[PDB]
Order: C-alpha cells, then structure tokens, then sequence
C-alpha cells in the first residue's frame, strides 16, 4: 500500500529575526520510503540541507527530518517542497513562525 | 548489538 | 518498565537500479545510536550517539558483519516474498524488520519484539511468549512453517532474553547522563485572533525528551478531544521534541480554556491558560 507524507516546517527554536536558528522539515507517515524534500528560501532551493537516517514508526510508516541553519528575517519566506509517489505534483508547505 | 536474522 | 532498544531495518528492491538497498538504524528509546547503509561507499555500522563511540574495534566489526549478512538475507527474502505473492520481478518492494527488547527499571526483560512488514503491511511476528508466531496471511504461513521447522523462535528468544537485554543495560550505563535524563517540556499558550468572533489558543511544549507526552485542552474542565487540533510530536534536532494542541474559541471566552501537559520529566502535570 501507499501512504502520503505528513509535512511540518518549523524552526528548532522560537524564531527571532536576525538570530541564527535551524529550519526543519519533518516528513512522516509515508510509505514507500522514496521521497524528495527541498527547503526553499524565497522560492529557491537551499543547497546545504542535511537529513536524519531513514527510520519508521510502529505502524511501519517512514519519517525523516531535513534541516538547515538559517537566520529568520521579516522579509524572507521559507518553505518545504515535498514529492512522493502519492502526490501528483510537489507539495509546498510555507514556514509559519507560529506553527 | 544487532542480530543476524533469518530468511522469510 | 522504562527502556527499550530497537533496530529498524528497511530493505527496498529497485529493479534496474542495482541490488535492494538495506538500511538499519538502532535506537535506545528515542535516541538513535547506530546506522548501517548498504549504499555507503564502504558500508559499516557507525556511531550516531556519543556514548556508543567508546565501544571497541571488535564491536564495530562484529556489527558491520551482522548487517552485511542481514543485507544479503533481506535480499533473499525479498526474492522469496515476490514468489509468495506471485509478483513480477519489475516492481519495487519493501521489507522492514523491527526487533529488540524492553526492560523494566530493574533492568529485567519486560518484553521482546521481532516482527516484519511487507510493502507496509504486517507480515509475521514473534508472539510475546517468544515461542510462537502470528502470520498475517498464507504467504506468511510459509515463513512460519520454515521458522518453526528450523526452531528459529528459540534463537530469537535466546537473543531477546540474554544478549539484547545485556546490551541495553550496558548502553543505559554508558549513556546514563542523557538516556536516563528526562527533559521536561517548556510550555506556553499563544493566542491568534481569527476574526472578531473567534481566536486560536495554541498550547506549546518544547525541548522535552523523551517524545512521549500528552497535551489536552479543556473548556470548563471538559476535554475538547474532537475540537482540538494536535500536531504529531516532531524532532527539534537537538535530541528533544516539540508538540502543540490548538483550539478555536469564541472571543472573550479564552479564560474558560485550560491546557494540561503530562510528561515524565514533570513532577506533576501542568495546567496553563492564555496569560494576555
């Protein structure tokens, strides 16, 4: 069977404009494991993006944390673009500093 | 430490 | 009980793109300590936690060998699986393994685990008695017969009751400053007006470890389960987790709402309210 990824974009620490932090994109609840995740800065792909080792939950669905160091500002828009076999086209989730 | 598993 | 060691192995075939990829990550509770990937330039069991680095060369070699062997065995099982289900050689399939033991505060075996899933569906599992199997279907029953004939459950039990519990106890001792330390959540309630008529009250829990936590919103002391939006506990990236629960409330009624936080690093569960 196939399960579509749940996606959460958020910072490691409460965002403060000008203070260095980490932008996280946590994709979970998906199956099979092949997934493509990009962290976006104003529509552009960030190249310095690492990720956790593939693991899965008790229900067998996979989860991965993608992250990058970033300095939030008032103007910059950040997002997470995710593609998986369950999705027609890449799903983009915008970072909401309060979520 | 892991274990050597068996073929299904 | 209080601790678990668990290995999560994933084997995925990819016809036309090489042999099935195998990855195995080991965890003590919500802390990863090792990984192995057959796709690494030189596959070997490697440390993903500080306290495991002290293990000697012999430890790393033996586990590297165990995982190279499991890589080969899962490749053989994926081939068998394809036959059990009359599937073609052209599709990609996944075999996952989840195995380990849980120990109580006294360090004694609470329970062992050894189960498998094929393409995201439970396939076969060693029962809690560590002696019998539950097969999900007729293909798994083939695996069951074979394991029963080879008396596989006896070996698994010997690993789960001895070797496994011994390693976990050793890891717990070596990494006690983090593994045995519960970091309580830092909590607060935010308020976001939606319109003149409603506002969102979001209750936050951040920086906690382990991941297990319960956040609930009550209105007039009554749980709002059906009306509460709860996000999945997510890793902050520094070993800790985060979570929030939100409720849309009528403007002016915010004080009728209370968030309750339960976490093992908390002496007593918290009750919070939006403080303007």
């Amino acid at each position: 069977i196939q399960r579509t990824p749940k996606i959460q974009v958020y910072s490691r620490h409460p965002a403060e404009n000008g203070k260095s932090n980490f932008l996280n994109c946590y994709v979970s609840g998906f199956h099979p494991s092949d997934i493509e995740v990009d962290l976006l800065k104003n529509g552009e792909r960030i190249e310095k993006v690492e990720h956790s080792d593939l693991s899965f939950s008790k229900d067998w669905s996979f989860y991965l944390l993608y992250y990058t160091e970033f300095t939030p500002t008032e103007k910059d828009e950040y997002a997470c673009r995710v593609n998986h076999v369950t999705l027609s086209q890449p799903k983009i989730v915008k970072w909401d500093r309060d979520m | 430490g892991g274990k050597k598993r068996y073929k299904l | 009980g209080s601790h678990s060691m668990r290995y999560f192995d994933t084997a995925m075939s990819r016809p036309g793109r090489g042999e099935p990829r195998f990855i195995s990550v080991g965890y003590v509770d919500d802390t990863q300590f090792v990984r192995f990937d057959s796709d690494a330039a030189s596959p070997r069991e490697e440390p993903r936690a500080p306290w495991i680095e002290q293990e000697g060369p012999e430890y790393w070699d033996r586990n590297t060998q165990i995982f190279k062997t499991n890589t080969q065995t899962d490749r053989e099982s994926l081939r068998n699986l394809r036959g059990y289900y009359n599937q073609s050689e052209a599709g990609s399939h996944t075999l996952q393994s989840m195995y380990g033991c849980d120990v109580g505060p006294d360090g004694r075996l609470l329970r062992g685990h050894n189960q498998y899933a094929y393409d995201g569906k439970d396939y076969i599992a060693l029962n809690e008695d560590l002696r019998s199997w539950t097969a999900a279907d007729t293909a798994a029953q083939i695996t069951q017969r074979k394991w029963e004939a080879a008396r596989v459950a006896e070996q698994d039990r010997a690993y789960l009751e001895g070797t496994c519990v011994e390693w976990l106890r050793r890891y717990l001792e070596n990494g006690k400053d983090t593994l045995e330390r519960a970091d309580p959540p830092k909590t607060h309630v935010t308020h976001h007006p939606i319109s003149d008529h409603e506002a969102t009250l979001r209750c936050w829990a951040l920086g906690f470890y382990p991941a297990e936590i319960t956040l609930t919103w009550q209105r007039d002391g009554e749980d709002q389960t059906q009306d509460t939006e709860l996000v999945e506990t997510r890793p902050a990236g520094d070993r800790t987790f985060q979570k929030w629960a939100a409720v849309v409330v009528p403007s002016g009624e915010e004080q009728r709402y209370t968030c309750h936080v339960q976490h093992e690093g908390l002496p007593k569960p918290l009750t919070l309210r939006w403080e303007p």
